[PDB]
RNA sequence: UGUAACGGGGCUAAACCAUGCACCGAAGCUGCGGCAGCGACGCUUAUGCGUUGUUGGGUAGGGGAGCGUUCUGUAAGCCUGCGAAGGUGUGCUGUGAGGCAUGCUGGAGGUAUCAGAAGUGCGAAUGCUGACAUAAGUAACGAUAAAGCGGGUGAAAAGCCC
RNA sequence: CCCGGCGAGGGGAGUGAAAAAGAACCUGAAACCGUGUACGUACAAGCAGUGGGAGCACGCUUAGGCGUGUGACUGCGUACC
């Protein structure tokens, strides 16, 4: 019984390829490169789901630091005041309404200086 | 839902003028370039050029401490082979001091395009006047 | 109405061609002739050919009235190479791809 | 019923397949370590 | 009118009548869930937490669609050291729909 | 494989990698590596095993009705027609006849029908036991079965 | 064209030639050798 | 003396971008026959600025 | 080779020492959701769960469980010219190898399930064979004895004929 | 029948169920080379991806703010054996 491999064999090759649409080059045509380029996609696909919760984290804590100095107090202060007031708040949501709504981040501004005193 | 983006069509940015008599060089520089990133509002992003536009002016009057002003040296490299060229701080508030506060604030901004795009809105002077009426910036005290 | 004229085996490759093709795309047909019988090709005699058999293939297999065609497509797909042997020094021989190419030119009216 | 016929549970055991990728776990070195005397073809010393 | 409330490990920041997509609940399809742990309610006047959750609010949402979400290959390859190990994930989700926000 | 052992570069300064036959079984046209010879593909079933086989399958037979017990089951004359009639008013397409002395006229008979075979009940294998659908043994043919697997 | 070909690549294939690189690759190998010692 | 990397087919065609044809760009026509010729040059008829010449 | 012994700007504190309270900070710990292994335990008994504890980086290597390929039986059955294999897209799906459906090309074969046997899975071997690139429209066009013009033939003449 | 050098090659016509079944002939993959369209790209440095991500172009869509293509700018990131 012999079995030949021409047809499962194209059949992986181009499961690889179909992965590597879009990349420059060899990268997405010859075999032997798109394999190498779709690994290493990969591995930096696992990295940076770890780093997307990094970087989402500071770009929350770079908002509610400037738009806490905004109303007269650091985000250090500001955490430490509102932890002291007991609001649980993360700071996804503390971003999004000092973007979105001054007036209610104001507001938190004045609990954090309230409790803080 | 998702994180907040600054589009850059959209981003409204002020004009400020800084009087840059006796301050320090670093400390103003370091202002500056928080203004100019745009890290003083609530809508940072970046990789959005979210900053405003500073006017410094009074340049030459600007201060450095200790022995600074003759020991500070800013050396640059020509390309050409023994092009190793320096210059003390009072030599250069004489030739240009536009220079000095140019060199540390883009020494302070992110390197890469959009830092430079970030270095374009800073508008240094030498006097006490500037062109630029027509945008009417306010004094920023700092 | 588009129409085709094709030279398959053309000996020359395809790059020398591309040049020339190059030239007279999207012209209308009056000015493709004037600009194949100035250059200074061998492409440019066969681009010519291929040029003026779709016209006579426009005007007799299709609607007449030379004067409005134009040259919308016009490609230099790669023929088969004939592969021969070059002698070189010291009893080393190559290979020499004498190309072709396939010369297509479509010309139309609208 | 010559298609619901079906062996006993634990009789047909696999058979060691060397050589062939990752992961089944045998391949490159086929189980067999680096270089050697061991390693190699017809390998091994006698009794 | 908007109201953040906790939920499946992390908030959520939601006026009503808008679709969410949490975590999975042990919910039927069609069936109400209320979140009894609202922690900040602001309409134009901001109402929030001294002592976390407030005393007097409580958001209903009716459970949409339960589901799976995207599939995302996960890849280890040790470089060198003859090692590689593919897996994939769909996360489960919950899409609710806000019916009302109570302060 | 027809070749030469003539080795088909010098080992060193070529840049070829290097190679020693041209019968090699890399190189196309060349040799298969554990190429196959004749093989004998017989395996021991004990006695005993086999007997149990048999005694497993035909108690199967009669607990799935599949086993049908004639008295006679013989054919008037040679024809295939004959035995095609007889089995369609027996209700029997596919069937296995075991008889236990096999009538002349019943096997020529059988021998051009698909799904009919006739054997004698002394070679009876598992593989048809198991393969047809109805087993039809004559009274004879199941006493001689008996006497068979004891 | 093609019988010519598999012949004229098997022109070097046994040869003994040592200052020539490959049986014909003019070099300086002998010197570069002959320094290293 | 050798490359130590093949070239990309992008390097290749941005080579090439200066490899175009120039057209002709127009080409004058004659004053007496009427008939079309390089600049400069006579026509296939064997005319030139509008006074028959050559005339084989 | 160029500052070139703070990563850099720059700093007279943005240095050092002492004390203190914040905050940032990892794939650590926690929260929420999911999967798997090994125990324990009341049933379920031929195993799954209300559980419950705990574990899951991995080379050589050992153990366990699978997917696909070709061929044999099931199969004179079941799909298939109302369109097979193959080829090329899309959508859905499984932890994975993979599977399933379907548009277009194709034009006649394919094969469930459950077993059986392997020429059973390639990116590497200066691997073998074919094809096609690369340098590149680049070097070269083979004695530095040397050509010029008129006419002819021809679709076309530096090279053919006179 | 037409272009063409009484060519090569082609375009029609005709046969054929089908001539991108035309003798360079079943299927017709990949590398490799083109033509057309959408997007990006001429002040910007590096395993060419990945996480984020504006804008633009096509389809939707009872505007539901989605999908596909591209991808400015930005964090991180020195191939495989």
């Amino acid at each position: 019984a012999r079995v030949k491999r021409g047809v499962i064999a194209r059949a992986r090759h181009k499961k690889i390829l179909k992965q590597a649409k879009g990349y420059y080059g060899a990268r997405s045509r010859v075999y032997r490169v798109a394999f190498q380029a779709v690994i290493k996609a990969g591995q930096y696909a696992y990295r940076d789901r770890r780093q997307r919760k990094r970087q989402f984290r500071q770009l929350w804590i770079a908002r509610i630091n400037a738009a806490a100095r905004q109303n007269g107090i650091s985000y250090s202060k500001f955490i430490n005041g509102l932890k002291k007031a007991s609001v649980e708040i993360d700071r996804k949501i503390l971003a999004d309404i000092a973007v979105f709504d001054k007036v209610a981040f104001t507001a938190l501004v004045e609990k954090a200086k309230a409790a803080l005193a | 839902m998702k994180t907040f983006t600054a589009k850059p069509e959209t981003v409204k940015r002020d004009w400020y003028v800084v009087d840059a008599t006796g301050k320090t060089l670093g400390r103003l520089a370091t202002e500056l370039a928080r203004r100019l990133r745009g890290k003083h509002k609530a809508e940072y992003t970046p990789h959005v050029d979210t900053g405003d536009y500073i006017i410094v002016l009074n340049a030459d009057k600007v201060a450095v401490t200790g022995n600074k002003r003759t020991d500070k040296v800013y050396y640059h490299h020509t390309g050409h082979i023994g092009g190793i060229k320096q210059a003390t701080f009072e030599e250069m508030i004489a030739r240009r001091p536009e220079r000095v506060i140019e060199i540390a604030v883009k020494g302070m901004l992110p390197k890469g395009p959009l830092g430079r795009a970030m270095f374009r809105k800073l508008k240094v002077y030498a006097g006490n006047e500037h062109n630029h009426a027509a945008q009417q910036p306010q004094v920023l005290d700092i | 109405m588009e129409t085709i004229a094709k030279h398959r085996h053309a000996r020359s490759s395809a790059q020398k061609v591309r040049l020339v093709a190059d030239l007279i795309r999207g012209k209308k047909v009056s000015q493709a002739l004037d600009i194949l019988t100035y250059t200074n090709k061998k492409a440019a005699v066969l681009v010519k050919k291929v040029l003026e058999s779709a016209i006579a293939n426009a005007e007799h297999n299709d609607g007449a009235d030379i004067d409005d065609l134009k040259v919308t497509k016009i490609f230099v797909d790669e023929g088969p190479s004939m592969k021969r042997i070059m002698p070189r020094a010291k009893g080393r021989a190559d290979r020499i791809l004498k190309r072709t190419s396939h010369i297509t030119v479509v010309v139309s009216d609208r | 019923r010559l298609n619901t016929l079906s062996p006993a549970e634990g009789s047909k055991k696999a058979g060691k397949r060397l050589g062939r990728g990752i992961g089944s776990g045998l391949g490159k070195t086929g189980g067999r370590g680096h270089k050697g005397q061991k390693s190699r073809s017809g390998g091994g010393v006698r009794r | 009118m908007y109201a953040v409330f906790q939920s499946g490990g992390k908030q959520h920041r939601v006026s009503e009548g808008q679709t969410v997509r949490l975590e999975k609940l042990d919910i039927a399809t069609g069936e109400t869930v209320e979140f009894a742990e609202v922690l900040m309610i602001a309409n134009g006047e901001e109402v929030k937490i001294g002592v976390p959750f407030v005393d007097g609010g409580v958001i209903k949402a009716e459970v949409v669609a339960h589901g799976r979400g995207e599939k995302v290959k996960i890849v280890k390859f040790r470089r060198r050291k003859h090692y590689r190990k593919q897996q994939g994930h769909r996360q489960w989700f919950t899409d609710v729909k806000i019916t009302g926000i109570s302060a | 494989v027809t070749g030469s052992g003539k080795k088909p570069w010098r080992q060193k300064g070529t840049g070829r990698a290097r190679s020693g036959s041209i019968k090699s079984p890399i190189w196309r046209s060349g040799g298969v590596t554990f190429a196959a010879r004749p093989q004998d593909h017989s395996q021991k079933v004990n006695k005993k095993m086999y007997r149990g086989a048999l005694k497993s399958i035909l108690s199967e037979l009669v607990r799935q009705d599949r086993l049908i017990v004639v008295e006679k089951f013989s054919v008037e004359a040679p024809k295939t027609k004959l035995l095609a009639q007889k089995l369609k008013d027996m209700a029997l397409e596919d069937v296995l006849i075991i008889t236990g002395e096999l009538d002349e006229n019943l096997f020529l008979a059988a021998r051009n029908l698909h799904k009919v075979d006739v054997r004698d009940a002394t070679g009876i294998d598992p593989v048809s036991l198991i393969a047809f659908d109805k087993v039809v043994m004559t009274a004879d043919a199941v006493k001689q079965v008996e006497e068979m697997l004891a | 064209m093609d019988i010519n070909w598999r012949h004229n690549q098997s022109t070097f294939y046994h040869f003994t030639s040592d200052h020539r690189i490959s049986g014909w690759k003019e070099t300086n190998a002998m010197y570069v050798a002959l320094n290293s010692q | 003396a050798v490359q130590q990397n093949k070239p990309t087919r992008s390097k290749r065609g941005m080579r090439r971008s200066h490899d175009a044809l120039t057209a002709v760009t127009s080409l004058s026509v004659d004053k007496t026959s009427g008939e079309k010729h390089l600049r400069h040059h006579i026509t296939a008829d064997g005319y030139y600025r509008g006074r028959k010449v050559i005339a084989k």
